Parts: structure tokens; sequence; C-alpha cells
């Protein structure tokens, strides 16, 4: 037929290629580095606070 | 494909635009989070719940 | 003009004179040709009519309409051929012959110049088509669909001539529409509203109002072998047009009594529809459709303002194809399989997988995807009559919902598992069946592209 | 083209130029690179042609009419000078469409000319556009006998009514 | 390689006859595509004069 | 500008091509969807180019091109539209089917 | 609501005689099968509860029917009811909306259409 | 709404403002509060409720955001800046509910 | 071409045994409450005799169900009583006849006095009477 290249499981957990899944892990960076400059520099809001307008006079 | 062009595109798409409009961009505390104040315990109720 | 009826009456012997099997392919040769001469001198204006002799302006109206009904002519050799091929000669030749004259009055008829022409040749028919109905039926109920197509048609076109020759002798003459420039209105008396109703209710009984249709499915559901005369009379009726001829003039200023024939075909268009839904007789199922929208034409003539003339015509010459052709499907499929229930024929579009898209074009086109005729036919028809009271939204609005479903489950009937016991319908749909089912989806919608031939002067 | 007091447009304006900086700009590697594939294989076929066209030159005239006939023209049950009477009328309504057709588009640059505004400039069209239709449907509009088009058996009886009532039975004029 | 010509064959004959049908046309149509105004910043005739 | 409308076409005439080269083009064979899938590829970079030709200079277009029908008053023809609806999301909704198919 | 629709009920042990309610079925199934097993058939199976199906319902009422009970005049309630409403509505309106475009003027001067 | 006669040119979706648009204005702070040049406010293409206080302020914000092409950021200052015009604006009307307050109260 | 007696004749009674099953059967004993009678409220000339009505509802169930077809599909030979609005139905749900949608439907109901009011974050409530002041009271400079 097709191929054999990989034969099924009976439950004995196939093994990976090992090419898939550091290629993978390089994206697991990427939202973890990507994540780096939240904080840095912004803060929770950056925004200038309303100083209670307290001159009625 | 996408994921690359995911991270990236938020930012990308609305960084460059004209600005069609005025945001308020004061926001005081209470207000702020409050959508994050919500999911915060979401995944509290999510994980305890599970 | 003898352009035309001369050749198509020098047709009538080009057949019998002929041999042996060659009559088919002799006439459906010529027939054909005849069509270059039907635009020939055709088409054109266009502005300050066509007028061409005493007694006949061909057509130019901007009704053009006359050159389908040379169409469907040899359309019908191709369609007739089925089991018409199973008796004589002599006899095959005949039924091409009153079938030609049937084609020869209605070049006669749109164009007549006049009303007392158009009459007695409005009343020419029924000759013609009586013989087609009664003779190469199906079931014994033909017998009866032989009267009341008489009986109505004839039973209330008597008054007509009994009113046009009223106006004859009253006000100059009649002899010429292209004369009207002196017209007087119509006020008010308890005799002018018959005079009106004389002149009116003679059409109505042709096209249906939901009142007196009685005989329309009792004609189509049992008829000619192939829609033989099935396919001519969906061209008869929309040829109540002269309503068109009429109710623009003579007797202008009447609209009093308009609303029982408005309220009265307005909710019967959201209803016959909807009676058509259960229907298990599947030449049943389409003779519904063809009063449906048909009949909103009937709201669309009343009204005056065009935007409806715009929408008025091209609604004649809509189904005029689109319900032809269906009529065309549901015999095919008949051939193979000697019932007309619908039930009984599913599991197709696995075995005659080029026919699938047949029907869908077809069943589409009740749908009416926006760009097409059927359409742009409809929405001149809303946006007057729309501005005739703005609650005219929602009935005609219910008629593009129900018809949705109506059309569907006709196709999607046709799609599931059905291997049963068929061991007929082997026959892959030869040339013929995919032929003449074609030549109508090609010339509908092209018209699409330079859709001003199809119009009124508005 | 087309005549310019016929379509009359506002001139160009050309923006100035604002480069300001000490970074590169694309399009000046497209407009100077698309416009090296867009001439060679365009403008020399139209200059082909537009000389391989010099070797014959047609005709075809402008068409204009001959008014003699009237409105008041002439007997009352008249057929012959009756039908006349209407080819100046039914000529003259479907001249009377179209110039709302081209001062209609006229407006539309009243807009993506400018489209920011839309309000304080243009000075015209729309000032001027609801004063164009009021003269329109009425009188030259007749409804709801648009239909039949009534061709100057009705043309003239709203006329009437814009005589008969008008101008005398307004009380007091 | 080449496998250059299918991508000719592709968009190159489109982008002539497109265009064919354009630059012996916009000034044909009385009003045709309708662009918009240059949006002109005080970098032309024009002091700013603030920043205030 | 005057490529800036062009080029928009150009990401809408390609997709009918896909489709009249089904009937006798001398079709190419199976794997004819990458026939289409990279008659997808080159209309977003297509798409790509006006996308920053408007993110400079504005200057939305349409187009007057092809009378239909002229009824009575309103004239219908056909158009196109550049508008910030159209520069942004169009080659979005290229993309996403570039990667999908 | 519609319906319970009694997925148990009475039983145990009355109406054990009632048995054959089956050989009436199970006769042509074995009959039916009888028929839909041959060799050489190439066609429908007659199935007469379809054709008492339609002509016991479209034709064999009008020959059925009289013109009796006042619940076969109902339709008076049905048919001809709502098309007097569907006048009462609109002749009012045609009107209200007729009155208003003599003595003063609703509409813009740009509407031309109509 | 300060000067309350009539217009010159109609031209309304008001490009005929009292003089240029407030918010409200004045009453007192600031009688005269001043804004920019009206013959480059809709010189420019300029938004309603674009025609508020810090016209003058944001004309400018734009400008570099035009300068610098390939770029995400031009100025996080100025636009902090910007609320401290609009804030500075924002947090001086929001004086009209102290006024009304104790003004509106017994005396 | 089926020659005498093809379909219902007046009915509903002649011979409620003559018919089912002369031909037609639709109850094997001439009562399997299946006899041709379920002409209910008849003078309405609907429904004759006929090997037919009333036998239950709420659908051909379409399931294993396989003596041969049983259903939808494979028709067995005659049983066909009513049919056409059998492929839109199917049988009994879990629970029954609770409309606690029209009482979610109003549930919101309950929030059209929320409507009337306004949702004004600055400032809060603060029980007040005549603090309100929307935009102005008293004099303006
Ligand atoms: C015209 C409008 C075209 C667009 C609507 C049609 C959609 C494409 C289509 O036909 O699908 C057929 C496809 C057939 O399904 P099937 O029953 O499984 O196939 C059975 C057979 O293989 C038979 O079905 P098929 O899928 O094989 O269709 C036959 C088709 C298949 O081969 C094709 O070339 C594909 C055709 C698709 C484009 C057709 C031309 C587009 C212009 O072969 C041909 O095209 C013959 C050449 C005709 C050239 C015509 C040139 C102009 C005249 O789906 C449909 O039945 C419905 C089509 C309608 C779609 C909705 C239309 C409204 C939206
Ligand atoms: C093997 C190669 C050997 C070398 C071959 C030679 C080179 C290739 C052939 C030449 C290229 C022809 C291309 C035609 C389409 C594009 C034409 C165009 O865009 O420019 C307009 C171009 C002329 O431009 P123009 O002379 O400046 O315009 C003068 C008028 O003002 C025009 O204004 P108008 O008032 O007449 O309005 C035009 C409008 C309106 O005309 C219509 O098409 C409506 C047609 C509806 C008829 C209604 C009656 C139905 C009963 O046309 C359309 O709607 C476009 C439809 C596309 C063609 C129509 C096909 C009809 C069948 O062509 C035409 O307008 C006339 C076309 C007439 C139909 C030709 C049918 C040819 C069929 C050949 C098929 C080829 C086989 C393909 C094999 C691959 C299959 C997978
Ligand atoms: C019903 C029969 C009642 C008809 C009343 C008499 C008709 C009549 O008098 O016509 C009115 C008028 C001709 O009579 P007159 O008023 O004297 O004309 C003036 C001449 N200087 O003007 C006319 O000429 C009208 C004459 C044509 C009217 C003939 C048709 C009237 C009845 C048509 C019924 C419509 C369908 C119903 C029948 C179908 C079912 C059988």
């Amino acid at each position: 037929g097709g191929g054999a290249h990989i034969e099924p499981r009976y439950r004995q957990f196939p093994q990976l290629t090992r090419s898939q899944v550091i290629q993978a892990e390089f994206f697991s960076a990427t939202m973890w580095f990507w994540i780096l400059w939240r904080f840095w520099h912004d803060s929770d809001a950056v925004l200038g606070h309303f100083p209670y307008p307290d001159p009625s006079q | 494909r996408l994921l690359i062009g995911s991270l990236f595109a938020g930012y990308i798409i609305s960084n460059n635009i004209p600005p069609t409009t005025i945001p308020q961009m004061t926001m005081p505390y209470y207000l702020k989070t409050t959508a994050l104040i919500v999911t915060i315990l979401g995944f509290i109720l999510a994980l305890e719940i599970s | 003009m003898l352009k035309y009826i001369i050749p198509t009456i020098m047709l009538m012997p080009l057949t019998w004179l002929s041999k042996n099997n060659m009559i088919w392919v002799n006439s459906t040769a010529h027939s054909l040709l005849i069509s270059f001469t039907s635009l020939l001198l055709m088409n054109q204006f266009g502005d300050n009519s066509l007028n061409f002799s005493l007694l006949f302006f061909s057509d130019s109206l901007s009704t053009p309409l006359l050159i389908l009904t040379m169409w469907l002519l040899p359309l019908m050799l191709m369609a007739s051929q089925h089991h018409l091929s199973k008796e004589n000669l002599t006899r095959k030749k005949l039924f091409i012959t009153m079938l030609i004259s049937l084609q020869l009055f209605l070049i006669m008829t749109f164009t007549a110049m006049e009303l007392i022409l158009f009459y007695i040749l409005f009343e020419a028919t029924l000759v013609p088509t009586l013989i087609i109905i009664t003779r190469w039926g199906n079931q014994t109920e033909r017998l009866n669909a032989g009267l009341y197509f008489l009986f109505y048609t004839l039973a209330g076109s008597l008054p007509l001539l009994v009113a046009l020759i009223y106006i004859q002798n009253t006000v100059g003459s009649l002899n010429f529409l292209m004369l009207q420039y002196w017209v007087q209105p119509v006020h008010n008396s308890w005799s002018n509203v018959f005079m009106w109703l004389a002149c009116m209710m003679a059409f109505m009984v042709k096209m249906p109002l939901y009142g007196l249709h009685l005989w329309l499915p009792k004609a189509h559901v049992e008829a000619p072998i192939a829609g033989s005369m099935v396919l001519a009379a969906v061209l008869l009726k929309l040829g109540g047009y002269g309503m068109l001829r009429i109710t623009l003039i003579l007797n202008p200023m009447t609209d009093f009594m308009a609303y029982p024939f408005i309220m009265l075909s307005l909710w019967g268009m959201i209803m016959t529809s909807s009676i058509c839904l259960r229907q298990t007789d599947l030449k049943s199922l389409i003779a519904y459709s063809s009063v449906s929208h048909m009949a909103l034409v009937i709201v669309a003539i009343l009204i005056q303002t065009p935007w409806s003339y715009m929408g008025a015509t091209a609604l004649m010459i809509a189904h005029g194809l689109t319900s032809s052709m269906l009529f065309c499907l549901a015999n095919s499929n008949y051939e193979r399989i000697h019932s007309r229930t619908m039930i009984l024929a599913r599991g197709l579009q696995t075995l005659l997988p080029l026919m699938a898209t047949w029907w869908l074009l077809a069943s589409l086109t009740n749908l009416a995807l926006p760009p097409t005729i059927n359409l742009i036919g409809e929405l001149f028809v809303v946006m007057s009559t729309f501005s005739w009271s703005n609650i005219t939204i929602i009935l005609m609005g219910v008629n593009m919902v129900i018809t949705a479903l109506y059309s569907l489950y006709m196709l999607i009937m046709t799609q599931r598992g059905k291997y049963t016991y068929h061991i007929n319908n082997i026959s892959p749909s030869f040339t013929r069946e995919n032929a003449l089912m074609s030549l109508h989806i090609l010339p509908l919608l092209l018209l699409t592209l330079n859709p001003k031939i199809i119009l009124g002067p508005l | 083209s087309w005549d310019k007091d016929v379509y009359p447009e506002p001139p160009r304006r050309t923006p100035a130029p604002s480069p300001q900086t000490s970074l590169p700009n694309p399009i000046t590697y497209l407009t100077k690179a698309f416009d090296l594939l867009v001439d060679r294989p365009v403008t020399l076929v139209r200059e082909f042609i537009e000389r391989q066209h010099a070797k014959n030159k047609y005709y075809y005239y402008h068409r204009e009419f001959r008014r003699v006939p009237d409105i008041t023209e002439c007997q009352e049950k008249d057929v012959l000078c009756m039908f006349e009477a209407e080819m100046q009328w039914r000529r003259d309504y479907k001249v009377d469409q179209e110039i709302v057709n081209i001062i209609q588009e006229r407006l539309k640059a009243c807009q993506q000319r400018e489209g920011e505004s839309h309000r304080q400039n243009c000075a015209k069209e729309l000032e001027q556009f609801t004063q164009v239709v009021k003269a329109y449907q009425d009188r030259y509009h007749d409804l709801g006998a648009h239909y039949s088009a009534r061709k100057c058996l009705a043309k003239q009886k709203q006329r009437m009514l814009a005589e008969r009532k008008a101008a005398k039975e307004a009380a007091a004029a | 390689y080449r496998h250059s010509i299918f991508a000719f064959t592709h968009v190159l004959i489109p982008v002539w006859i497109i265009h064919y049908y354009l630059k012996y046309h916009v000034t044909t149509k009385p009003y045709t595509i309708v662009e918009k105004k240059p949006r002109i910043f005080p970098g032309d005739t024009i002091l700013e004069t603030g920043e205030v | 500008m005057n490529m800036f409308s062009s080029l928009s076409l150009v990401t809408l005439l390609l997709l009918t091509m896909p489709i009249m080269m089904m009937s006798f083009n001398t079709y190419k064979p199976s794997n004819y969807p990458l026939y289409v899938k990279t008659a997808i590829s080159y209309a977003f970079i297509t798409s790509m180019i006006p996308t920053m030709m408007f993110i400079h200079s504005g200057q939305e277009l349409i187009i007057s091109n092809w009378h239909w029908l002229t009824i009575q008053t309103l004239k219908l023809s056909l158009s196109f539209k550049m508008d910030y609806f159209s520069m942004m999301f169009i080659p979005v909704a290229l993309f996403v089917t570039w990667s999908i198919m | 609501t519609t319906l319970d629709p009694a997925e148990y009920d009475i039983s145990s042990e009355t109406r054990k005689a009632q048995a054959e309610r089956l050989a009436i079925r199970s006769r042509l199934k074995r009959e039916y099968q009888l028929q839909y097993y041959d060799p050489s058939r190439r066609g429908v199976i007659e199935d007469p509860a379809l054709v008492r199906w339609t002509y016991a319902r479209s034709a064999n009422i009008y020959p059925n029917f009289r013109p009796n009970t006042k619940t076969s005049l109902l339709g008076a309630l049905f048919g001809i009811g709502p098309l007097v409403f569907w006048y009462y509505v609109f002749k009012t309106d045609r009107d209200r909306k007729e009155k208003l475009i003599q003595e003063g003027k609703l509409d813009r001067t740009f509407n031309i259409s109509y | 709404a300060r000067r309350y006669l009539g217009d010159a040119s109609v031209e309304p979706d008001p490009l005929r403002m009292p003089t240029f648009p407030p918010d409200y204005g004045f009453p007192e702070r600031k009688e005269r509060e001043m804004v920019a040049t009206q013959q480059e406010m809709n010189d420019a293409q300029l938004v309603l409720q674009q025609r508020d206080y810090c016209a003058h302020y944001l004309i400018r914000f734009l400008k570099c955001k035009r300068d610098s092409f390939p770029n995400f950021l031009a100025c996080k200052h100025e636009r902090h800046d910007w609320d401290y015009c609009e804030h500075l604006d924002y947090v001086k009307r929001m004086k009209e509910f102290e006024r009304e307050r104790r003004l509106l109260q017994r005396k | 071409a089926s020659h005498i007696t093809k379909d219902m004749l007046p009915g509903p009674y002649p011979k409620t045994p003559e018919e089912r099953a002369a031909a037609a059967k639709k109850y094997n004993m001439r009562v399997e409450d299946y006899e041709p009678y379920p002409d209910d409220g008849t003078g309405y000339g609907d429904y004759p005799k006929l090997p037919d009505r009333s036998q239950q509802e709420r659908d051909p169930w379409y399931d294993w169900d396989h003596p041969d077809l049983r259903l939808n599909w494979g028709e067995p030979m005659h049983w066909d009583l009513d049919m056409y609005i059998r492929n839109r139905v199917d049988t009994s749900p879990t629970p029954v006849n609770w409309n606690l949608m029209c009482k979610h439907l109003f549930g919101f109901v309950a929030f059209m006095l929320f409507m009337f009011w306004v949702g004004e974050t600055y400032p809060a409530y603060q029980p007040v009477g005549p603090k309100q002041y929307p935009y102005n009271n008293l004099y303006l400079e």
C-alpha cells in the first residue's frame, strides 16, 4: 500500500520526531518573550490622576 | 503562519491608523482592570471547579 | 408582418410534403431559422413606436414579447418527441400542423393594431389547444379538463363583444389603438361599473385570481405527453397582457373599485403558494407556482405609476422561461419512471450527475438571486407598490419567504439515498434530455448583460 | 474629454512634499519601478493604433430636429396636428429626465472631492439641487398618470390646475 | 526554475489589459473615479504658530 | 495614484481566472488545488501593496465603470469602494484564506 | 406541552387475549418480502396504502361533502372574513395619506420618484 | 453657544460655530478661553468632537505621526501631555458639579 | 390498471369488517383498532372509509428498527396511513411541558424597570433629593 512509515500504538505511547517539539518550543518563547515589554515599561494603568476638583470657589 | 501572524498582528494593525476619535484615557480606579479582575477568579473558578 | 406569417404558414407544407422519418428534423431545421427573421426588422424603436401597416404594428409598444413566442415552437419537437413516436405518421403529421396552427395566431395577436382583431384572435385559440388536451392525454380525467378549459375562457369573454361593440359605435372608431388621442373618461354610474367590469373580468379568468382558477391545475396535471402543449399554455396565459393596452386608457379614471381585485389577489399571493407545500404530485407542484408569481402582476397592472411597468413586463417573460423549463424537467424524469408521484423518484443525483446542475439553476431562479432578471423584475414591483401604502411590504414580503422553502423542498427531495427497487432509469440523459433543457438557462441569464431590451415604455 | 462648463470641477491643489526624515521611502522604489513595467507595453500600444488609426476618419453627425409644432396647435378632435404636438412633448420629457442625471452627478463631485467638510464648502449643489427637482415633478410629471404618460391631454390639465387655481382663486389675487 | 512565464501568463496578461482600459478612459467619463482631497497640513504656506 | 486603484481590481479579476480556466483551458491535472493555492498567494502580496499607499496620503477611490440599465431618473451602473474598511480588512480576509486551503 | 405523551399506562394482564394484532402485519411482511425478493422484477410495488392515501384525500371529498353542519358553514369565519378586514385597513389609508397631499405638503422637493 | 446671534452663512453641522464651538463655555473662567484658528481648523481634515479644546495641541500630534512612517511610536510624552491638555481641560470641566452643588443650595 | 374498488368508498361504515381486510389491510381482524373507522366528525367528506386513520403520531422514528427497513427508507410493503409531515417531526423529550423560557424571556422583562433609570457612573447614588442637576440648576456665572 502506501507505506509503513510510522506504526500505530497499543497505548505504548508513540515516540515523537525530536524535531517536532523543539521547533515548536521556540514558539513558546514568542509568547513568553513578547510578554516582556508589558510591565516594562507600562503599568497597570498609564493615565494621570484626577485631582478631586476642590476649587468650587 | 497564523500564530506568527497572530502575535505581531494586533500591534501592527493598531499602531498604524489615522486616529478617528477621542478615547477618554482618564480611567479611575476600580473601573480599570475590572475585566481582568473577573478573569483572574475565572481561572480560579475554572480549576477549582474542574 | 407578412415577413413572418408567410414563412410560418409556408412551414405548414414543409412537413407532410416530406418523406418518412425525415419529418422531424426537416421542420426543426427551418423552424429555428425564422428566429433570424424574428429579430430581423424588430428591435427598432424605441421612441415613437413602429407601425408599418394599416392593421399591423407587429410589436412596437416596447412589449417585444414576440421573440419568445417564436422560440417555443422549435423547442417542442425536441420536447414532444418521446412517446409520440409510437403512433402513425399521418397522425404525427397532424400534431405538428395544429401545433403550428397555434403559432400562427400568436404572431397575429400581440400586434392586432386594434381591439377587435385582438378579440376574435384572442378567442381564436381554444380550437387548437382543446384538441391537444383531450386527445393524447394520459389519464381518463382528461375529458373534464376539456370542458373546464372552456366554459371559463369562453364563459365571460362574450361580455367583451358586448362591450367592445358598445364602444365602437359610441366614441368614434376603435379600429386603432394608436388613435386614442380623443378619449373621454368614465366618471361613475351603476352602468359604468359594469362597462369597466365587462372590459376586465374576461382577462382575469385567464391569468387567475385566487378565485376562478379552479381550472388551471385541472388542465396541467393531466395534459399532453411532453408538456408538448403545456409549454405553450404557459405562453397563452401570460398573454393576457392586453389589459396593458386597455387599463392604461379606455376608462382610465376608475380606480374607485380597484380594491376587491387588490386585496383578493394580494392575500391569495400569500396563499396558494402555501397550499402547494404538501402536494404529492409533481406536475401539480409546479402548476401552483405559475399562479403565484404570475398573479403578482395583477397588482402591478392595476396600480398606475410606472416603475410598475418597468417591473410588470420583466415578469410576464420572467417565469415565461423558468416556469416553462420546470415542466421540461418533470417531464424527462417521468419518461423513465412512470409515476408522477413525487415521492417515488428519490435517490437521484447519484445516477444522473450532470442533470444535477439543471435542477439547481432552475430552482434557483424562483429564489431569484439578485443579479438575474427575476429580482430586477420583482424589485421594480415592490418599489412602486410600496408607495401605494407602506403595509404592502409585509404580505409580499412573506411571499419572499414561503417561496424559498417552496422551491428547495422540490430539489432536496431528490437528494437522498435511494437505490431502492428501480432497475429502470438507466439512460444517462441522452443529449436531447440535456439539449432541450438548455436553450433556457443559456438565453435566460444572458439577458442580464444588456437588460434594456426587456422593458416597457413606462 | 468633455465640455468644461458642462462638467465644471474645482482645481487640483497638489500637496507639498514633506520628507523631513533620514529614512528610505519604498514608494520611490515602486513609482520608479512600476512606471518602467507599465509604460512600455501600455503607452506604446495606444500610440501604436492612434497612428495606425490615422489612415481613416469617419463621421457621425449631431442630430438636431426641426421645431415648427407648437403646444396650442391645433384642432380639438384633430389627429394629424395633435400627432406631432406630443412629439414635441415626448422628447421634451425624455430630456428633462437626463438633465436631472447630469445635475445629480455634479452633486457627487461636491462630496468625495471633499468629504471631510461636506458642509462648509460647495456653497451650491445641495442648496441648488432641491431647488431643481422642486422645479421638476411640478407640471413636468404627470402623476399618478405616469403609467399612461397621458401626453398633452393630461399634461396641460395639471397646468390648468396650475392656472385655474393659482394666481386667481388664491383669494385675493 | 522556469516556470517563469506561468506567473507571467497569470498576472502580466491582465495588468496590461486592465490598464489599457483605464489610461484611455479616466478622462472619458465625465465623472469617473472620485479620489479625495490632499488634506494639506501647515507645512506649505503656513506658520504654526503653536505649540500651546 | 494611477496604479493605486488598478492594483486592487487585480485582486478581484484574478480569482475569476481559476474559474474561466476550468472549462477547456487545458486544465492543470490533479494538484488542480495547487493551481488555485498559488493563484491565492500572489493575490495577497498584490493586496499588500495598496495598503501602504493609503497609510501615506489617504485618497480613497471608487470606479464609475459600466452602465447597467438606466431607468427613469436614478441610474445604477456599478462601482467599488476603497474605503477604510476596504483597505485593511480585505488583505486580512485573503490572508487567512491563504492559510486555510 | 404536546404531549405527555403517555410513555407508561395501565396494562397487565387484561387484553392479553388481543393477540394476532401482529398476525395482521406478519402476514404482509412475509408476503411483502415474498413479493420483494424475486429475481426478475425491475419495477415499483403497488403499495395500496399510498393509493388510498391520496385518492381518499384530494378527490373523494366534494363527492362525500354535504353543505349541512354549520361547522362546515364555518368557513365564512375563515375564507371571506379577513378579506373584508384588509379592505377596512387599506381604504382608510390611501385616503388619510391623500387628504394631506392636498392641504399641506408632507414630502420634500427632492422626491421625484415615485 | 456664547453669542446666540444669527448666522450669515447657514452651514449647519456647525460650520457656523458660535465663534468656535466650545463644550459649553465660558461662563467666567475662562471668559474667552481661546482655541485655534478656524480657517485652519476645517482646512485640514478635522472630525467633529475634534473641534473641542486642545485643537492647537492635537494638530501637532499627527504632524510627527506623518513624519516617521516606518515607526510605531512618535511621542509618548505628547500623547501623555495630550491628557495634560485634555485632562486639565476635563478636570477644569469637573467643576460644574461643584458650583451648582453649593450655589443651588441655601443662601 | 387496478380494476375495481381502488380506494375508499362511502364510509365510515357499510360492514367495517368488509373493508379491512378485503384488500388494503389496515387492521388484520377488522378490529385492530385499525379498522377503517376513524371518520371522526364526518359530514366532512375528508377521509372516508379509508383503510386508514387515527393511527398514532409524532414520527416514524428512523432507527435500527430493522426487520427490513420499517420507517422512512426502504419502504415496507403497505402500511401507509398519514404522512408528509413525517420528515420534520420526532418523539418524547427528557422534561415535559415546562415553559421556563417564557419565564426567562420575561426574566429580563424584570429589567425593563432597569431601563427607565440611567447608568451614569460619576458621581455615585448618594441619596439626595434635590441634588440631581443633570446640567445646571442655579445661576450661570
